[PDB]
RNA sequence: UGUUACAAUACCAUUUUUUGGCAGGACGGGAAGAGGAGACGUCGCGACCCUCGCAGGUCGCUUGAUGUUUCUUCUUCCCGUUC
């Protein structure tokens, strides 16, 4: 469970090369080096994102192909100008529910192959509680659109 | 020092802007190791618009530490 | 002498250093260059009282009170350094 | 053709009333006759009047040396 | 401070600007040059990116250690 | 507290004890890297965190136990602050001509 | 000698960019620098602080009022690596 | 042809910002490991781009996998570039 | 004999102040640039005017919107720049 | 032509006055040592802010950083 | 013998380091009603446009962002944080 051995020793400049070490919770990002731009947590055995506090310095947050199940809405990090959150476990519209709190500088946001994502009344209620983001799942959004919330 | 190479814009219409804002178009006749610049027939250029034609063939100098930049009207 | 050795004396030293902007470090001098350039270390630096420009650069910093493991200060920049009342 | 200190005592010898400005402090001016000068162009003046820029009054205030590194621009008149 | 060549800079300027870059070199009147160096001015706000610049020594107030290299 | 996710981490390369022992540090910090330890460069670092007389003295018996030459150093220097301690010193790890003698120097002196 | 001048130095035939010290930007070809950092600076497209934009033919800053230059890329290759 | 770690690119909907396509062909390519380099010009070699992954393997998830799927409007094609990637 | 030169210019020249305030160990008032009066006792001198001063009491001005303050701490050890410095007043 | 080494050292003992670079302050005093690098010391000196006066203060020396000029009364 | 690092010796006057400096209640966001606005530029969301391939220019913004520069708030609802 996520040594904080493991979460130095992979920083390059296009953030934290962090994806193939299979993890179950995050309880050391104490130790994460400061300027990071991008969080790498993608193909990790993730089931939530906790544990990050007002870490205003990440700008895209991979979470893409993760056994993840729930997405948060007091869940901190400022900056997030992009979010994946494709090929996971989430299957219901109310586990999402709780992304109104999201904060206000959220613009891509990807929840493709996924259960939630073959819904329909989709791009609705994805853009309701979300209404300012700019593409959605790998599609742009126009403020035509944004007459529904 | 190394000379600032000037030489180019001898006996040419310059433009020195200067340090609180000013402007002063002239003619340059020397310049040294701290660019204390001399003009020929000085002309300043003040704020709304006039243009103050200072000294018209009496070779004013600018000391070095006030001179921000020079344009060449010429080439 | 010449006063710029007097504070190469002030190796590991637990100092204030006041700039000329306005800005409070405190923290502790590694070592001090010839044009009395200094290097810190450990130091949270403070914009006393007012909080009415240099502000800007305390918060340029990961830092009003912001501390950072390394800081190099140009010496030029310097009004006065407060040395440890024991000394 | 002529490097500025040898442009500076030409203003001497021929001994002309020379307005001079001052640096970063535009409301200001002095006008006055060189009577000395240094290598560094720190300027002794004769006979000095301060200009208000912002009718252009003057206080006489006769000997001064001006220390250089506030003149800006040497002219006459 | 040849101790901390290539390292990323956060330099903070005279006029409260801030610039980020790898520090090529520096000289004797701490002169700096900066790769791939952003400038921001009112502090993530209001950066611009510049590139290899240099950086006069008279204008820096003073210059902190940003991250470690590749 | 921060000591069970720490405990936690240990316990599931000197990473474990750096972040349990250098981010305290302080009496956790000892309680941290003293106890990594008991489960030369560590020694020394143990050492460090240490600098009493009576602990230091333990902390050299146990490096002692089991980089002899500039150990020996150590031993001299506390000795200083001692023949005694240089003859065991001697006995565990017998490069020793110029520090013998140095410390011969000090019989030499007092005679 | 200054290792920043030196690469100044072959910053000449080059486009830069001169932030001056009022704040006025000066975006030109680099044909001669000189040693204390005073620049020639041909077909300068320059910048005010306010944004007034002009473009001009010479332009030649003196040294003490340049925040800063900026050099095109392609100079970090080499010499200066060592 | 080969199979190494530079996936080509193709036939991408050429209405995006190429800043805003760069990041949404990161962030799609990111869950098949980790993308490296994204080299990309609109200097007519527009509608076509190199994506170079870290690993062999995981540039040949991605292929079988996207060579299809709708992004901003298109249906895009990923093959194996030609050449290996420079710098 | 460089040095001679450099400190007899000194002893009579405009140093003296700085040069006798410590030998007799009589408090200076040293205002600065940004109005910090600096009444303190000195402990060395230097060429730019560095100087280490001994029981500080710095004294400056905070303005608000009614009548303004004074604000004064007592520094025990200080060490300053030159720069700063305007005006060097010796107080009987 | 009197040079400013010659000007200056002949008007030791003369109440001269000093403008600052500010314009906030000036001293009246009588000049008492002046060096190459135009270090002034002035003695007897009465403060004038503004150009008027603010009290006497004494024996008093003045940084070549902030001598915007100097004259003879 | 060579290489690297750190100290000693050799150094306030305009372009660098010896300064032209100073002067229930609170909070935030969005919407509506009643008594913030105009310029100059600098980068973005749409496109009826342009353009056609392997080595971003133009037009809207139908309430996009942002620095100079001049002039002169209250009520109601909804959502978050705190006691």
């Amino acid at each position: 469970k996520f040594t904080p051995s493991i979460v130095i020793d992979p920083q390059y400049y296009v953030d934290l090369q962090l994806e193939t070490d299979s993890e179950s919770m995050p309880s050391s990002l104490k130790h994460l080096t400061k300027p990071t731009h991008i969080l790498d947590l993608t193909n990790n055995d993730l089931i939530m994102i906790p544990d990050l506090s007002r870490r205003d310095d990440i700008h895209t947050l991979l979470l893409g192909r993760n056994n993840i199940v729930e997405v948060d809405g007091r869940l901190l990090p400022m900056n997030v100008q992009n979010l994946t959150l494709s090929n996971n476990s989430i299957r219901r519209f109310e586990d999402l529910q709780r992304l109104r709190r999201a904060p206000r500088t959220l613009k891509n946001l990807t929840l493709i192959g996924n259960q939630v994502c073959h819904l329909a009344n989709y791009r609705e209620h994805v853009l309701r509680l979300v209404p300012h983001l700019e593409t959605l799942d790998f599609q742009n959004v126009t403020a035509e659109e944004r007459k529904s919330a | 020092v190394s000379t600032p190479e000037l030489k180019k814009y001898m006996d040419k219409k310059i433009l020195l802007n200067i340090n609180g804002s000013r402007k002063v178009a002239g003619i340059l006749r020397g310049y040294d190791i701290f660019l204390n610049v001399v003009l020929d027939d000085a002309m300043e250029i003040n704020g709304e618009d006039p243009a103050n034609n200072h000294q018209l063939g009496l070779q004013t100098v600018i000391r070095g530490n006030s001179i921000i930049s020079l344009e060449a009207l010429d080439a | 002498m010449k006063l710029v050795n007097f504070l190469k004396k002030l190796r590991n030293e637990q100092v204030t250093i006041e700039l000329k902007n306005g800005t409070t470090v405190w923290g502790t001098l590694q070592s001090v260059s010839p044009q009395m350039n200094a290097i810190l270390t450990d130091v949270k630096l403070t914009l006393p009282q007012p909080r009415l420009i240099a502000m800007a650069s305390l918060y340029l910093t990961g830092g009003n009170i912001a501390s950072l493991q390394y800081i190099n200060i140009r010496g030029n920049t310097i009004r006065q350094i407060i040395l440890p009342d024991s000394l | 053709m002529v490097p500025p200190i040898n442009c500076i005592f030409n203003f001497l010898q021929q001994q002309t009333p020379v307005t001079i400005w001052l640096f970063e402090q535009i409301g200001i001016r002095i006008k006055g006759k060189i009577v000395g000068f240094d290598e560094f162009m720190n300027v002794v003046i004769d006979e000095a009047v301060e200009i208000p820029v912002n009718v252009e009054k003057g206080t006489p205030l006769g000997k001064i040396l001006l220390k250089g590194d506030n003149i800006t621009l040497i002219t006459s008149a | 401070l040849a101790n901390l060549i290539d390292y990323k800079l956060r330099v903070l300027t005279q006029d409260g600007r801030v610039y980020i870059g790898q520090l090529m070199a520096f000289d004797k009147h701490m002169n700096l040059v900066l790769n791939e160096c952003i400038e921001e001015r009112v502090p993530k706000v209001e950066k611009r990116v510049l590139g290899l610049t240099i950086l006069r020594g008279e204008q820096i107030l003073s210059t902190v250690v940003e991250d470690k290299p590749l | 507290d921060e000591d069970v996710a720490f405990e936690y981490e240990i316990q599931k390369n000197i990473l474990t004890w750096k972040r349990y022992i250098e981010y305290w540090k302080d009496k956790q910090i000892r309680w941290l890297y003293e106890r990594f330890c008991s489960q030369t460069s560590i020694w020394e670092d143990y050492i460090r965190w240490e600098s009493e007389t009576s602990r230091i003295f333990w902390l050299f018996q146990r490096c002692l136990k089991s980089d002899c030459d500039r150990i020996c150093l150590s031993y001299l220097e506390l000795a200083i602050e001692i023949r005694h301690a240089l003859a065991s010193s001697l006995m565990k790890m017998e490069m020793h001509r110029k520090v013998w003698d140095p410390v011969i120097k000090f019989v030499e002196e007092k005679v | 000698n200054g290792i920043p001048v030196k690469l100044l130095n072959e910053a000449q035939g080059h486009i830069v960019s001169l932030e001056l010290t009022t704040g006025a930007t000066y975006r030109g070809k680099l044909v001669e620098s000189e040693d204390s950092m005073n620049v020639q600076l041909r077909d300068v497209i320059a910048t005010e602080p306010q944004g007034a934009v002009t473009h001009m033919d010479q332009i030649f800053v003196r040294g003490s009022q340049i925040k800063f230059i900026v050099v095109p890329d392609l100079l970090k290759n080499a010499p200066l690596f060592k | 042809t080969e199979a190494k770690n530079t996936l080509y690119v193709s036939q991408l909907n050429e209405k995006i910002n190429m800043q805003r396509l760069r990041v949404n062909l990161f962030l799609l390519f990111a869950t098949f490991g980790e993308v490296l380099k994204v080299s990309m010009n609109f200097k007519k070699q527009r509608g076509q781009a190199f994506i170079t992954m870290r690993t062999i393997d995981q540039a040949s998830l991605a292929q079988i996998s996207l060579n299809g799927e709708r992004f901003f409007g298109k249906p895009l094609k990923v093959e194996f570039s030609k050449s290996e990637t420079k710098t | 004999e460089l040095e001679e030169l450099e400190e007899f210019e000194f002893k009579h020249g405009p140093m003296s102040l700085i040069n006798d305030a410590m030998v007799t160990r009589t408090p200076v008032i040293i205002s600065l640039r940004n109005n910090h009066k600096i009444i303190a006792r000195v402990k060395a001198f230097d060429r730019h005017c560095n100087m280490v001063l001994e029981n500080v009491k710095e004294l400056w001005t905070e303005k608000k919107g009614k009548n303004v303050i004074n604000r004064e701490r007592f520094i025990s050890k200080l060490f300053l720049r030159g720069d700063s410095v305007i005006v060097v007043l010796k107080t009987p | 032509p009197v040079n400013p080494k010659p000007f200056l050292k002949g008007l030791v003992n003369h109440r001269v006055g000093v403008k600052l670079k500010f314009n906030s302050t000036e001293y009246r005093g009588t000049l008492v040592s002046t060096d190459n690098y135009f270090n002034l010391q002035l003695n007897e000196a009465e403060e004038f802010v503004a150009g008027v006066s603010h009290g006497t203060l004494g024996e008093i020396f003045i940084r070549c950083n902030n001598v915007l000029y100097i004259r003879e009364l």
